[PDB]
RNA sequence: UGGCCCUCGAGUGCAAAGGCAGAAGGGAGCUUGACUGCAAGACCCACCCGUCGAGCAGGGACGAAAGUCGGCCUUAGUGA
RNA sequence: AACCCGUCCUCAGUUCGGAUUGCAGGCUGCAACUCGCCUGCAUGAAGCCGGAAUCGCUAGUAAUCGCCGGUCAGCCAUACGG
């Protein structure tokens, strides 16, 4: 556990190490560094006030837990209910207007 | 499970099945409390003790003196005693029977400190 | 701060406490960790040896003591094993150990789990005791483990009252 | 023919003894198994001859 | 406990967070570095429920409208 | 792997019967008595075979010692 | 646009690859659930040049880069014609 729960390398960037997180992507990477106007040095020899700089702003944002729980009951919401786009989800099969008869080779073969 | 006390005793009929007291080598037996030791001397046959040294007799217990437990000095003392007990009765000879405790520390120095004099065991 | 937390926790604040909350006639009576036996199995053992070394010294660095090569108690062919082969990872904890291993635990470990909500309160047996299963053991910091904490309680209740005061966060 | 029976000789005792006690070697037979054991058999057995126990082993 | 056998276990071993050392326990290492402590996980300092109901989507509709 | 309850329902290399629970079953440490020279007295019984064995000397193992050991819990594994 | 200059990424399912899904928004339109196109974020599948077989191309050609138009409120166009 480098930061937020997760063990990152520490030979790469910053912004294209934070990116493993569950909960950044390419543009809250750079955002941050952004607001805290450091420059991009390596992982490993970042300073401890700097890097524990980040550690109290990365907790703002649904980085983990709750990110994966608000989608899991979002997807939750649609099946209980019986949307069109919940018995999809149950078939195994797209929601998006996507044509099913020669494509979707990812959800089927997520069965 | 089972605790200290019914497994001393298991541990003592083990070895009462072998150990046997007789008018020509009677039964040495030794019990070690958390706070005493007392000895007994017996003819099985008889169902009699001849003879016996506790730590609550009066001609050593002004001489030791023990704050936890009895100590390996005292276990010496009881196997002195007991030894001059046994040769004003008229026995030499006599079967030791350890209590179903093992035979290193506390026992083996009563036993050597019998054996040290009088005594053929 | 102090050194031993646990230890002095317990006979100062705990005892008192949990004393008052079920009225015992007697202090002996108070229920107490007796030991935390670590389980870690694995049926593939018989296969490696650096698998085998090599884990068997990544639970002695998180515990501070040896495992066992626990071994099994009959030959069956359902998961093609033998008699008298090592299947199983063991070590008893007692004394200040299991203390220490509990601050490692609560603290340490449990917190660095993925997607951490608490653990099961019914996990408990019907006689005082208590166990807890993992998937990894780096979050201790330094595959998985069956922790069985034993305790010389009767009912279950006393013994949640007993766990919850030393952390052990429960849903 | 895994198992065997195995012939056992005194290690000590001497050929046409001039002693007046007794003269002879001592030879014990017994069982021994191949593959279970490969290795000899020496035992410290009793000798009539040498008043002892002497080391006893496979003559072959 | 037997001699050679064993890590070198000992006691009061400290637990910096960020050189903050909150306590010490006992461990083989020699120190810890932690972020999870006790506080700084949401778990521990919340009501433990573990449920949550994503209350109502006529917040949805309503606020946003106005 | 932890605990609770019933307690001999397992196991004892192999067939069965009989026996064995702080055990004859299951482990650990040291060891070769899986000896030499005998043997009172018994069981079995057409004959020839076969079985148990106190105890004595010798030189030894284990055990602190008392004591135990003349192959295996017993009965088939053999040929004048 | 490819391209030139400069910083970084150094052979990794990766700063390659952008499928699938959630949330929050915009435009067209009476109407966007089945069934439109886009934005902002977060997720980041398979895939390491590909069997037996098989297609195009003989010069500004093949290969490769992007631009325009028609139908059209809007557009599932990665098409069609340039
Ligand atoms: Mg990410
Ligand atoms: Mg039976
Ligand atoms: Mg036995
Ligand atoms: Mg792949
Ligand atoms: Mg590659
Ligand atoms: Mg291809
Ligand atoms: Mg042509
Ligand atoms: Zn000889």
């Amino acid at each position: 556990v480098r930061v937020g729960n997760v063990e990152i390398p520490n030979n790469k960037r910053v912004e294209y190490s934070l990116q493993y997180i569950h909960g950044i992507g390419r543009s809250r990477a750079r955002q941050i560094l952004c607001d805290l106007t450091l420059e991009n040095k390596l992982t490993k020899e970042l300073s401890e006030d700097e890097l524990l700089q980040v550690r109290d702003e990365v907790t703002k944002y649904m980085i983990e837990g709750d990110l994966r729980r608000f989608n899991a009951i979002a997807i939750r919401r649609l099946k209980e209910i019986q949307c069109y786009r919940g018995v999809r989800h149950i078939q195994g099969l797209p929601c998006r207007g996507q044509r099913t008869k020669n494509n979707c080779r990812t959800l089927k073969r997520g069965k | 499970a089972h605790t200290r006390r019914e497994d001393r005793t298991a541990r003592h009929v083990r070895i009462r099945k072998k150990v046997e007291g007789t008018p020509e080598r009677p039964r040495l037996c030794v019990f070690r409390s958390n706070k005493h030791l007392y000895v007994q001397v017996i003819d099985d046959t008889k169902m009699h003790t001849l003879a016996a040294a506790s730590t609550m007799q009066k001609a050593i217990s002004e001489n030791i003196d023990y704050s936890a437990g009895p100590t390996v000095e005292v276990a010496q003392k009881i196997g002195e005693m007991i030894a001059k007990s046994c040769l004003e009765k008229g026995i030499t000879k006599v079967a030791f029977d350890r209590g179903g405790y093992p035979y290193h520390g506390r026992v083996k120095a009563l036993a050597d400190a019998a054996r040290e004099h009088g005594l053929v065991f | 701060e102090t050194i031993n937390r646990l230890k002095t926790n317990y006979i100062e604040k705990m005892v008192p406490l949990l004393k008052e909350e079920f009225s015992y006639s007697n202090i002996l009576e108070v229920p107490k960790v007796v030991k935390i036996v670590v389980n870690c199995g694995i049926g593939d053992a018989s296969q490696n040896a650096k698998g085998l070394d090599a884990a068997i010294n990544e639970l002695a660095l998180i515990t501070g003591q040896r495992p066992v090569k626990t071994k099994a108690k009959t030959s069956i062919a359902g998961f093609k094993v033998r008699e008298g082969m090592t299947l199983g990872i063991a070590v008893t904890l007692r004394g200040n150990l299991m203390y220490s291993f509990l601050d490692r635990l609560i603290n340490l470990a449990l917190p660095r789990t993925r997607d951490f909500q608490g653990v099961n309160p019914n996990s408990f047996d019907g006689h005082g005791n208590y166990s807890v299963g993992f998937r990894e053991q780096s979050v201790f910091p330094e595959r998985g483990m069956d922790v069985c904490i034993t305790t010389t309680a009767k009912t279950d209740k006393e013994a949640y009252k007993l766990l919850s005061l030393m952390g052990m966060p429960f849903r | 023919d895994v198992r065997v029976k195995v012939i056992l000789e005194c290690t000590g005792c001497v050929r046409k003894s001039v002693n007046k006690g007794s003269r002879g070697v001592s030879r014990y037979i017994t069982q021994k198994n191949r593959h279970n054991t490969p290795s000899r058999l020496e035992l410290r057995k009793f000798c009539p001859y040498c008043y002892k126990h002497t080391i006893h082993g496979e003559i072959k | 406990r037997k001699s050679d056998i064993h890590p070198e276990f000992r006691e009061d071993a400290k637990v910096y967070c960020n050189g903050e050392l909150v306590m010490t326990t006992g461990g083989t290492q020699k120190d810890y570095t932690v972020e999870v402590w006790s506080g700084n996980h949401p778990f521990y300092l919340g009501n433990r429920s573990a449920l949550l109901l994503d209350a109502d989507q006529v917040e949805k509709f309503r606020k946003k409208y106005g």
